[PDB]
């Protein structure tokens, strides 16, 4: 009976151990499949790194494209304007031609303005002496030389009446002329400023063109650009088309994935959480397979031992 | 030069119709000095609640600094 | 009564010992939690640094434009100050023409004197048929006639000179008023530019205050400088996500929420003191 | 047309000096000078004609025509001066209303999208200088309007300065004017006239009826007012009529 107290309780305890080890058997299967999922990164990370991630290679490609298409706008706008100065140079030439027109015009109308003043004044000289002559003659009272003397004033007054004729046209013409000139002069000033305004715009476009050229040059030969055949030459001793093993599945996960924008952050973190709890009882597989089997076999063994024990008990 | 890698990579492009300006560009306003940039990146989880974790950080030590269990030593 | 009450004591004591075990895990929980707070503090500080850099840029540009308006105001001041002097010259010079009109008319009158005297003196050359008295008394005055006549030219030429001078002075002086109006328009546009611009200073300052106060709410605005972390918000976000997922895994592995467990832990621990006081009462 | 040259651009203050410099010369000096001349060529012929001289009406008519031409000349010359001033005034208004150009907006105007004033045309059609706003009458012609008939015979009141023929149509109402006063038989030299009284006394002695009081009635009779000697002024008719009397009261 003491032998029974020993065998049955030990049989219960080892069965408790069997169920406890079963509680970790599923955990170890989970650990194995979890390690396989963990190694899935061996394919995933290496593949989008071997074929450097699209957010890098295609990102460089697209930014290079947008920079390239930016390359031509400044220079295109520049082609016409840089040579448009020659038309502007010719316009300035026309304006200085109108300046020469101003010079000659103003000069000759000033000349007729002097002509009018002289024609009135200098001819006024003889208009003056009429009275001196008539009074001189009259002072000889003491026979009839008075008539021809009294005739002069009529023709003299007619002469001066006719003289004032020009005055008017002369006066008006000059200003009319001057104003025309002024307007042109005015136009002239505007243009000189305009060239400057344009020239500043031209300098801006030239600077922008040089700047975008700098960005074009730097956009290539970048460390990642210099990395061509390095993210690809990590196979320094296995470049034999043997990589096709991942070809179809990675192609499905790629071009036809409908999503390729730093999608690594979906699994690169989840792998950390799952891998953070593992490697526990990894080598406890043998006990859960052979030692457990031996224990559960000695279950019938000592079960029949107890059969014979209680049979002797009945024999009492 | 293996075909598959470059097959995976792409170089075809469409620089023909795309333009930097859809029709025209809006010129910079003489007072176009809008400060902007009041906040760029963040707002993952609320942080005032994280201040609560900061408080628990020393609450744990404060509670540790006290009589704790196995004090059944009373007699007579 | 005595032993019956000694059981409720011990069972609850074991329950409290269980809560302390949970707190032991919560210790590492918090030790790893602090990382997210540190990362967020770093991000906020770098954002504030860039914001203050922007505000300094705004201050520099507004200072530059204000300096330009200062040069413009100097341009207005020096000019206008000159124009009072030119206007004074133009309004006082009228005295010259007012005093020259009388000058010219008196010159014409003194020439009229010779005009009248010449014929009178020359009327002594008549038909009569030491005799120098025939002409000598008038010959000097007869030649003086031209000396008197040139008075009219030397007066009228000067009067025309004054006319053109007054016209030119008045015109070119009054049209400095257009210069004044144009420069004043420039002053107004620049001033309204300043009025539309400066408001940005308050717009950015209210923010600066908001973020600095938010950082100060975490009882740290200077010390996190010692923390090692990339100076890029995007990368800081990636580290934040990594630590956050690690914390979520740690939280859900224990199967219990730290603060909620601690809440029950406080009362459970207090149960120890409560039970003890009444068992001393048993005494 | 089909060129970068635009029709015009609004005024630029840089050369605004030139805008204001636009200013027409003035002729008032020449006008007054020729007025003085024409006023000369009329005194001498009052006494230098011969006793047998008969007929100077055509002479005076020609002189009047010449003076009328000169009066037109000065009147519209002024008119041009004021209109020239108004031209530059209107141009200043337009400039004030002009959307001044700057930076690269000059091309946008060269597209012809917006216009700018052009004083050249605004002057080609300046405010119509039609002859108006003149009421011309001067002593210089008060003398011409009367000297022909006076020369015919000084002792005759042809002009009543009311209706061309006379004030009265069918009556002898009025009065023949005798110049030398009987109170002072001596000849006059340069007396003065009050327009309302239409009378003069002598170069000196216009203070005749003053004893304590400084004014009294019209010289002879038929008057309703006392004289105001501060209104006395030069009159040409006095010497105009005395010259022929002095010349003829001989032989």
């Amino acid at each position: 009976q003491g032998n029974e107290q020993s065998l049955q309780k030990d049989l219960d305890f080892k069965k408790a151990k069997i169920v406890h080890l079963r509680q970790e058997s599923d955990k170890l299967r989970k650990s194995v499949e979890s390690l396989r999922d963990f190694q899935n990164k061996k394919g995933e990370i290496e593949l989008h790194s071997q074929l450097l991630p699209y957010v890098k290679v295609k990102d460089h490609k697209e930014k290079l494209n947008i920079y390239k298409e930016e390359y031509e706008r400044a220079k295109a706008n520049l082609r016409a304007i840089l040579k448009d100065k020659k038309p502007f140079a010719n316009t300035k030439k026309t304006l200085e031609n109108q300046v020469e027109e101003l010079t000659e015009k103003c000069s000759l109308k000033t000349d007729e303005f002097l002509k009018a003043k002289e024609k009135i004044n200098e001819i006024f000289e003889k208009l003056n002496t009429i009275r001196d002559e008539v009074i001189k003659k009259k002072n000889q009272n003491e026979d009839d030389q008075i008539q021809q003397l009294l005739l002069k004033q009529r023709h003299l007054l007619s002469k001066m009446a006719s003289s004032m004729k020009s005055l008017k046209n002369c006066q008006k013409e000059l200003i009319s002329t001057q104003i025309l000139q002024f307007e042109a002069q005015n136009m002239d000033v505007s243009m000189n400023d305009v060239i400057g305004f344009f020239n500043e715009r031209e300098a801006d476009l030239k600077s922008q063109y040089e700047d975008k050229k700098k960005f074009v040059k730097e956009m290539r030969d970048t460390p990642e650009f210099q990395s061509w055949m390095r993210e690809i030459r990590s196979y320094d001793q296995d470049t034999k088309e043997k990589l096709n093993k991942v070809a179809e599945k990675y192609e499905e996960e790629g071009n036809f994935n409908l999503s390729f924008v730093q999608d690594v952050l979906d699994k690169l973190e989840s792998e950390i959480a799952m891998v953070n709890h593992d490697e526990s009882a990894v080598t406890i597989l043998d006990q859960v397979t052979a030692e457990l089997r031996e224990l559960e076999h000695t279950v019938p063994q000592q079960s029949k031992d107890l059969e014979t024990i209680k049979a002797k008990l009945k024999e009492d | 030069d293996p075909i598959l890698k470059r097959t995976i990579i792409s170089k075809r492009k469409a620089p023909s119709n795309n333009e930097d300006e859809e029709i025209v560009k809006t010129p910079r306003k003489l007072v176009n000095y809008v400060p902007l940039k009041i906040f760029n990146l963040g707002d993952s989880f609320d942080d005032t609640i994280t201040t609560t974790v900061a408080k628990l950080q020393d609450l744990k030590k404060e509670i540790l600094d006290s009589p704790r269990s196995n004090k059944s030593i009373v007699i007579t | 009564n005595m032993a019956l009450h000694l059981e409720n004591l011990k069972s609850l004591k074991a329950e409290y010992e269980d809560a302390k075990k949970l707190l032991r895990e919560l210790n590492q929980t918090s030790d790893l939690n602090e990382r997210k707070m540190l990362l967020q503090a770093k991000s906020l500080w770098i954002d504030v640094a860039h914001n203050t850099d922007a505000c300094k840029n705004l201050e520099n540009e507004i200072s530059g434009i204000q300096q330009k308006v200062d040069e413009v105001t100097e341009k207005i001041r020096n000019r206008q100050e000159k124009i009072e002097r030119y206007t004074s010259d133009g309004t006082t010079i009228e005295a010259q023409i007012d005093a020259k009109v009388i000058y010219v008319n008196e010159k014409d009158s003194e020439h009229q004197n010779a005009r009248e005297l010449l014929r009178d003196v020359k009327s002594r050359f008549e038909k009569e048929k030491k005799i120098e008295q025939i002409a000598q008394e008038a010959q000097p005055i007869k030649e003086q006639y031209d000396s008197t006549k040139l008075a009219l030219v030397e007066a009228q030429d000067e009067l025309q000179q004054l006319k053109e001078d007054i016209n030119s002075r008045q015109s070119k002086i009054q049209k400095y008023k257009d210069d004044t109006i144009y420069y004043e328009d420039k002053k107004k546009v620049y001033l309204e530019n300043i009025k539309k611009i400066e408001v940005n200073v308050a717009a950015l300052k209210e923010g600066i205050q908001r973020q600095i106060q938010n950082a100060c709410a975490f009882c740290s605005k200077e010390r996190i400088e010692n923390v090692d972390l990339p100076d890029t918000q995007e990368e800081i976000k990636r580290e934040l996500d990594k630590v956050s997922r690690m914390i979520q895994k740690a939280e859900k592995s224990l199967g219990l929420s730290q603060e909620e467990v601690i809440a029950l832990f406080e009362k459970c621990r207090n149960k120890y003191k409560e039970g003890q006081k009444k068992y001393m009462e048993i005494d | 047309n089909d060129n970068p040259i635009p029709k015009s651009v609004p005024l630029h203050p840089k050369s605004g000096k030139y805008f204001h410099n636009l200013h027409a010369r003035d002729l008032s000096n020449i006008y007054q000078q020729c007025y003085k001349q024409i006023d000369e060529t009329i005194n001498q012929l009052v006494d230098s004609t011969s006793p047998s001289t008969i007929g100077i009406e055509e002479q005076v008519a020609d002189i009047t025509s010449t003076y009328k031409l000169l009066s037109t000349y000065e009147s519209e010359s002024n008119s041009f001066d004021e209109h020239i001033k108004d031209l530059k005034k209107n141009f200043k208004q337009s400039s004030d209303a002009c959307p001044q150009i700057d930076l690269s907006t000059w091309d946008k105007y060269r597209t012809g999208e917006l216009t700018a004033p052009k004083l050249s045309e605004l002057y080609l059609n300046m405010p119509t200088p039609e002859p108006a706003t003149m009421v011309n009458n001067t002593d210089t012609l008060k003398i011409l309007k009367v000297l022909p008939y006076i020369w015919n015979d000084p002792t005759c009141v042809i002009p009543d300065l009311q209706n061309p023929a006379d004030e009265d149509d069918l009556q002898i109402e009025g009065g023949k004017i005798e110049l030398t006063c009987p109170i002072t038989c001596k000849p006059y030299e340069a007396p003065l006239i009050s327009r309302k009284c239409n009378h003069v006394f002598d170069r000196d002695g216009i203070q005749n009826y003053l004893q304590g009081y400084t004014t009294r009635d019209c010289p002879q009779a038929a008057c309703s007012q006392v004289v105001s000697m501060r209104d006395f002024v030069r009159d040409p008719i006095m010497e105009l009529r005395c010259k022929i009397a002095k010349m003829k009261e001989s032989q």
